[PDB]
């Protein structure tokens, strides 16, 4: 039963692993495995480091085997993937179902949060809908992993220091008791305290300001650093904004922008970044650019 | 008058609480940023925040607001002589 | 087209600056390379320089490299003798599994799964063996149940009284613990040897 | 001054040195 | 209910004559307490007891 | 108390306005007293300000003065004033020209925040 | 256009000698802990040992982390780089 | 070379300028063999001990050999009687003749420090390990690290002179053992200014441009530091204490040295601070420390809270060590920079800053009596000011009914701690004369 289910996900995960999406049943039943996997953990999900962040993929799969390259196979290195895979990518279906395969194959090894681009309306406009009726025909896996998409937690604290959120802070929220109250079971709402998670963003600014996104707020360093005081948090790492070195410090080392899709939209030509923290809590960085194709 | 000089003797931060007008916390903002004091300016811009007291409240809670903090002082500052 | 020897002194005074370079694919390359270099050169020049440049390849900050570095000391190992490892490449490697990070303790775990193979029997059990064994309670999850790999993998080239001796104990203790994806590979160890 | 010859002795009658704020 | 000495001792990435590994730390690390509190669940009923026949 | 001129860019008076930090007080007569003595600063320099020869329709410089505050009683290190008392005592040349610091072509608004707590 | 920058507090006290003055953080310090050595504060003194050693026997700032919107330059970043790749 | 160049000091009337020559050579680019310490110790006497004993003494030895003295050693436990013969007859040799014996002495230093050798065999394997210095330093100094590292590389000389503190990573026992830290101080003292040199050089050859100087430089500066700084980690006790008078001891006539070669150093240590347990030793350790009254001024202007709480402590010792114009001139200020620290600063910080220094200001009372009305009136002010500060959050001991007379709050932490720094200055002027 589960040992017989659990060799036949291997088989899966090592398809996957040769850009070979799986068949619709399979996508299915994986979708309804998953549900009850992620029902049981609640928004801040904490998880012990070891660990290796990695930022906004965009669902590129290419880029993605490389930093598994990188970093390590999934059972060995432990991953905390930030939100943003499923979009502007030739390959995000793969993406998103290697990703899901990596989680319910292993409930610890891994953990992926919400980005911005993982809800019902985003998805339709920016591509994963037109891939995935593309490539499936129909829309039934379209259901299925738009579904899943509320399921995910929202933010992961590491050893009661790191907070990993993809967007950052707000004016609604101040404590990890109200991040969470809140509840996901909802379709990222276009205003309120869980639209913002995932619109905010760092600024040399001060005080608040309207996001040019559209959608979400800006936080200056005062913010950052008053919220850090408010819960003893150290250090804030969210990854929604493009960059170059692929990590950045801001709010004089308060939070930390990484991204680890390199070249983004294969044009940007950024490199990329993946920070890990070993068992004694010893950050380091490593950087790379996309495998030859 | 009182707060211009520097030799106070009356756990000068820990009272910023009780006070509930805006304009005199308005005072001690620009006092602590002028001398430079931060630790200080912090928590006067903290105390001005504080939700509790807008200046545009319906009043209905701002006297009982001004009150809580009076009985509060009062009780305080009675705990300390005798 | 043209021999080693001519090419590898050719490419000698550069490869050292080489083995240390920006990008990693050049250095994948090399150390892909490099036993061609050894065996051509022998054991004296080898250990003369190139012995440190792949000992300071085995701690590389990418996982790539590392894979590659141990299969490439996979093949130094039976091109200059299991004593030669034995006397120069496996104090080091061995001594290599205390540092605080578990980075560097699961590429030991790595580097014996691999030269287990190659560095027979007796000197595996006296050497490698009783540190694998020593590993089992380290703290961290992920070396936890990587040991149990290892020994899956280790375990055909022991003698069953070894086995039965010292291995039964540790691999049921790891089913005791209470990480269910360790318990699990323990379990799949413990069935694969057949050892209960 | 004289970081050899001790504050209280006979006397004989005849490049960051600071921090960098600082 | 609710230094130098031994850093030193070992150090230098393992190869004395290169850099060391990580960039830096995040601050003091490992929280170390996680302790909770466990005292005793009985005669704490007890004593708010008395106290609530005292406010009585 | 000026932060963007007219010589400045959209870049620099996005970046000043943006980067403010609220650490003083309300010294809105001090203020407006700058602001005005600007305007006509730059209206003597035009001198499109035609004195002794009427008021010229075509000469203008139609400027638009908002203001934002809250609406709170007047700070000042002396004390607090209950009245708006614009400084009667002008640094700046040819003021007395004309009795009022502003000129009928400038216009200010002032927009009061009133917003309640909860 | 001149920014204002608060100054370092100046306390003569009457209960090194009345020109004092105890001072105030500016947050504009950006260290050179590589150019000089006053920095470079107790704990991480053996990792700046080290890291300063690595990069002399091999710049000031370990880290540059730009906070501003040019991490977000890709336009910039491409008129640097070169491409005249042409169909 | 270190042979050679005493040979040729012996022999000045014949080789016209090459010793001036030489020597030159020698200071410039090898200094760290101009170190007085081991040229002092060549003069000896002109006691002729030395020469008389060797006379009458060296007889034949019935041919003690280095491979009899090892195989002594191998069963020094089981026989120690017989190291300690073979040894004292050692030291009579020659300071060539002895240079057969460097790998037997120094190879085998591991179980010198097993707990039971009569000090006497430490004391002339120490002396005999300073003759083999006077001659072999080069050598000798690998030998000995690579035989010292903790039960394991081979240490080259090029390796130790990049990074000196290499000599440190030794037994920790050895840091309990007093001839044999000797002996690692020397070594120490030796690579730093070896590991100068070596860097010195080093920019000269790459240079095929300021930037690399004062990265050099800055460099060094920290490296000097950092050597002070494990050294006085050393000098603190291990928690298994609660010998180390002898090792303190010998720790400070080597930070002296330092000290006096370069003021730098002093000003960089005091500014990084350090552990203030440790002040009341060094401060009278160390004798050429009262050099701290010149730049305490500076210390305190710093903005860390850290770095000005070290500054009052450091002051505190220096001034009872010391009482001169200057300390009091600066000691007033401490004073006057408390009193403006109180106004300026809240309290959870106030607790941080306060505690720690406050036992401080007893220190200066006993120095100064003059400094003693200002005293007195900082200390009413800060138990008043914090006494106030109690009422305004409920309290469950309440120290105000105190007035009639573990793990507590801040501020009652605080007012206790007034409390007992006013006994003890009542105690420290009624019993101070
Ligand atoms: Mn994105
Ligand atoms: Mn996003």
């Amino acid at each position: 039963d589960e040992k017989v289910f659990t060799k036949e996900l291997d088989q899966w995960i090592e398809q996957l692993n040769e850009c070979k999406q799986l068949s619709e049943s399979q996508v299915k039943s994986l979708c309804e495995k998953a549900k009850e996997i992620l029902t049981k953990e609640s928004n801040v999900q904490e998880v012990r480091c070891p660990v290796t962040v990695c930022g906004d993929v965009h669902g590129q799969f290419h880029d993605l085997m490389e930093l598994f390259r990188i970093g390590g196979k999934s059972p060995d290195t432990n991953y905390l993937f930030m939100g943003d895979y499923v979009d502007r990518g030739y390959y995000s279906v793969e993406t998103v179902t290697l990703l899901v395969a990596l989680k319910v194959r292993y409930r610890e090894r891994i953990t992926i949060l919400r980005g911005n681009h993982e809800s019902r309306q985003i998805t339709q406009v920016y591509g994963f809908y037109d891939e995935c009726l593309r490539k499936y025909g129909n829309a039934n896996v379209w259901k299925y992993f738009t579904d899943l998409f509320d399921y995910l937690p929202l933010t992961a604290l590491v050893d009661g220091q790191i907070f990993c959120l993809h967007g950052g802070l707000s004016p609604s929220i101040d404590t990890l008791d109200h991040i969470r109250a809140l509840d996901r079971l909802q379709e990222v709402p276009h205003e309120g305290p869980m639209c913002d998670l995932l619109w905010s963003d760092p600024d040399d600014r001060g005080g608040w300001g309207i996001s040019p996104r559209g959608a979400g707020y800006t936080f200056g360093q005062d913010i950052s650093e008053t919220f850090n005081h408010a819960n003893g948090l150290t250090l804030v790492s969210r990854a929604h904004q493009l960059v170059m070195e692929g990590y950045n410090w801001c709010h004089d080392r308060n939070v930390v922008t990484i991204f680890s899709a390199p070249n983004y939209c294969y044009r940007c030509g950024n490199q990329a970044a993946i920070m890990e923290l070993d068992d004694t809590l010893k950050y380091s960085f490593l950087q790379f650019d996309p495998a030859p194709r | 008058k009182s707060l211009q000089e520097q030799n106070s003797h009356d756990a000068m931060d820990s009272y910023y609480d009780y006070i509930w007008d805006v304009t005199i916390l308005e005072y001690l903002t620009y006092l602590h940023h002028k001398r430079g004091e931060t630790d200080k300016r912090q928590i006067a811009i903290k105390a001005i925040g504080q939700t509790e007291l807008n200046a545009s409240n319906p009043e209905e809670v701002l006297q009982l607001a001004a009150q809580r903090r009076k009985k509060k002082f009062l009780q305080a500052m009675a705990k300390l002589y005798f | 087209v043209i021999g080693i020897r001519q090419l590898s002194q050719s490419l000698l005074p550069a490869i050292v600056e080489l083995a240390e370079d920006a990008k990693w694919r050049v250095r994948l390359a090399i150390i892909e390379y490099m036993p061609l270099l050894a065996g051509q050169l022998g054991v004296e020049f080898f250990d003369e320089k190139l012995n440190s440049l792949c000992m300071a390849w085995l701690v590389d900050h990418v996982y790539a490299i590392r894979e590659a570095a141990t299969s490439n000391l996979k093949k130094l190992v039976e091109k200059f003798g299991k004593e030669w490892a034995h006397a120069t490449i496996i104090p080091k490697v061995l001594a290599m599994s205390g540092d605080p990070n578990y980075l560097h303790r699961m590429t030991t775990l790595f580097c014996i799964n691999v030269l287990s193979e190659v560095c027979g029997q007796d000197i595996t059990t006296k050497h490698m063996l009783p540190t694998v064994l020593r590993m089992a309670g380290d703290p961290v999850a992920n070396v936890r149940f990587n040991v149990a790999k290892s020994l899956q993998k280790i375990g055909p080239i022991l003698d069953n009284s070894t086995l039965q001796s010292e291995v039964k104990p540790i691999l049921e203790k790891l089913t005791q613990d209470q990480d269910v994806d360790v318990k699990y590979f323990a379990q799949e160890a413990l069935t694969v040897l057949s050892l209960a | 001054t004289s970081p050899s010859y001790s504050p209280t002795s006979p006397s004989y009658s005849p490049t960051s040195p600071s921090y960098s704020p600082t | 209910g609710q230094t130098n000495r031994r850093h030193t001792a070992a150090v230098p990435g393992p190869g004395g004559i290169w850099s060391v590994f990580h960039a830096g730390v995040i601050g003091r690390g490992l929280k170390p307490p996680k302790f909770v509190q466990s005292r005793n669940q009985q005669e704490v009923i007890y004593n708010t007891q008395s106290l609530l026949s005292l406010l009585v | 108390a000026i932060k963007a001129g007219w010589k400045e860019n959209h870049a620099t008076f996005m970046n000043e306005l943006k980067n403010l930090q609220a650490e003083g007080l309300t010294t809105l007569g001090q203020s407006l007293r700058t602001a005005f003595d600007l305007l006509n600063l730059n209206r003597l320099v035009t001198g499109i300000d035609n004195y002794g020869q009427g008021r010229n329709p075509f000469f203008l410089e139609p400027a638009i003065i908002i203001t934002i505050t809250d609406g709170s009683k007047l700070t000042t290190t002396s004390g607090v004033q209950d009245e708006l008392h614009l400084p009667l005592n002008s640094p700046l040349p040819g003021s007395e020209l004309t009795k009022e610091p502003f000129r009928w072509d400038q216009r200010l608004f002032a927009l009061v925040l009133r917003l309640p707590g909860t | 256009g001149k920014k204002v920058v608060q100054e370092t507090g100046i306390k003569v006290r009457s209960r090194e000698y009345t020109g004092f003055q105890v001072a105030l953080l500016n947050k504009d310090l950006k260290p050179q802990t590589f150019r000089n050595a006053y920095d470079i504060p107790r704990r991480n003194l053996l990792d700046h040992l080290t890291r300063m050693r690595s990069n002399l026997l091999k710049d000031e700032d370990q880290v540059h982390s730009v906070p501003i919107a040019q991490m977000g330059n890709y336009q910039e970043y491409l008129k640097q780089v070169p491409s005249p790749l042409r169909e | 070379i270190k042979f050679l160049i005493r040979q040729a000091q012996g022999l000045q009337q014949e080789l016209g300028g090459l010793h001036s020559a030489l020597l030159r050579l020698l200071a410039t680019n090898y200094p760290h063999l101009c170190i007085v310490d081991d040229w002092i110790c060549e003069e000896e006497i002109t006691g002729t001990d030395a020469l008389l004993r060797r006379m009458l003494l060296t007889n034949n030895a019935k041919n003690h050999s280095p491979k009899q003295l090892q195989e002594a050693f191998s069963a020094v436990p089981v026989n120690n009687t017989q190291v300690m013969q073979i040894i004292e007859h050692l030291t009579l040799l020659s300071a060539s003749e002895l240079i057969p014996y460097a790998e037997v002495l120094t190879s085998n230093m591991s179980q010198l420090l097993n707990s039971g050798v009569p000090r006497r065999i430490l004391q002339t394997v120490n002396k005999l390990w300073m003759v083999l210095n006077t001659v072999m330093p080069r050598r000798l100094w690998v030998m000995t690290v690579n035989a010292l590292q903790p039960s394991q590389q081979k240490y080259t000389q090029n390796d130790l002179m990049i990074d000196p503190l290499i000599v440190l990573r030794c037994d920790q026992r050895v840091h309990r053992c007093p001839p044999l830290m000797d002996i690692t101080l020397h070594m120490l003292n030796g690579y730093l200014l070896a590991s100068k040199a070596y860097l010195s050089a080093h920019l000269k050859e790459t240079e095929q441009e300021v930037t690399r100087e004062e990265l050099k430089n800055a460099l060094l500066a920290a490296q000097d530091s950092a050597a002070v700084q494990i050294l006085l980690e050393i000098c603190l006790p291990t928690e298994e204490e609660k010998n180390l008078r002898e090792v303190q001891c010998l720790i400070c006539c080597l930070l002296h040295q330092m000290y006096i070669a370069d003021p730098n150093i002093a000003k960089l240590v005091h500014f990084q601070g350090y552990p203030c347990e440790l002040l009341p030793l060094t401060v009278a350790g160390i004798p050429s420390m009262h050099i701290c009254l010149d730049f305490i001024p500076e210390l305190i202007a710093q903005p860390e809270l850290e770095k000005q709480i070290f500054a009052i402590q450091l002051l505190s010792h220096l001034c009872i060590q010391y009482a001169l114009p200057k300390s009091l001139s600066v000691a007033r200020l401490a004073v006057n920079v408390m009193g403006t620290l109180l106004t300026v600063l809240t309290q959870a910080k106030r607790y941080a800053f306060f505690m720690p220094t406050l036992p401080s200001l007893v220190s200066f009372c006993r120095a100064f009596p003059p400094l003693y009305e200002d005293i007195m009136s900082l200390l009413i002010q800060i138990g008043q000011v914090c006494a106030s500060d109690v009422a305004t959050q409920t309290r469950d001991i309440d120290p105000i009914i105190t007035r009639l007379q573990g793990s507590m709050d801040p501020d009652v932490q605080l007012c206790h701690c007034i409390e007992r720094t006013v006994i003890e200055i009542i105690n420290m002027s009624v019993s101070g004369i």
